[PDB]
C-alpha cells in the first residue's frame, strides 16, 4: 500500500518538479539573453545559473 | 522575448526621445551662432564689426 501511494503521488510530484525545472531553465535563458544584449552584468547570470543548478 | 517589461521599454523610449529633443535644442542654439541671413537679397554694411 505504501508502494501504491508512492506510485500515485510521485507522478504528480515529478511533473511539478519538471515544470519547476522548465521554469528555471527559461529564467536562465532570459537572463542569458539580457546579458548577451548587454543590460545586466555577469554576476546576475551566475546567480541565475546557480538557481538552475 | 519579454526579457524586460513593455513598460520600462516605453520609459526608456521616452527618455531617449527627451534626450533627442535636448540635443535638438542645443543644436539650434548652436545654429543661432554664425547668424544666417533670414531673407535673400541685398546687404548693407556691418554696424557691429569684428571683436565687438
Amino acid at each position: 500500500a505504501d508502494g501504491l501511494a508512492a506510485r500515485g503521488t510521485f507522478t504528480e510530484q515529478l511533473q511539478a518538479q519538471r515544470d519547476l525545472v522548465k521554469a528555471s531553465d527559461e529564467y536562465y535563458q532570459l537572463a542569458d539573453k539580457r546579458y548577451r544584449t548587454g543590460v545586466d552584468n555577469y554576476l546576475t547570470l551566475l546567480d541565475a545559473q546557480r538557481s538552475l543548478f | 522575448d519579454q526579457a524586460v517589461s513593455k513598460q520600462q521599454y516605453a520609459d526608456a523610449n521616452a527618455a531617449y526621445l527627451q534626450s533627442k529633443a535636448a540635443v535638438e535644442q542645443a543644436r539650434i542654439n548652436l545654429r543661432y551662432t554664425k547668424v544666417l541671413s533670414p531673407i535673400s537679397g541685398r546687404i548693407g554694411r556691418s554696424a557691429v564689426t569684428e571683436g565687438a
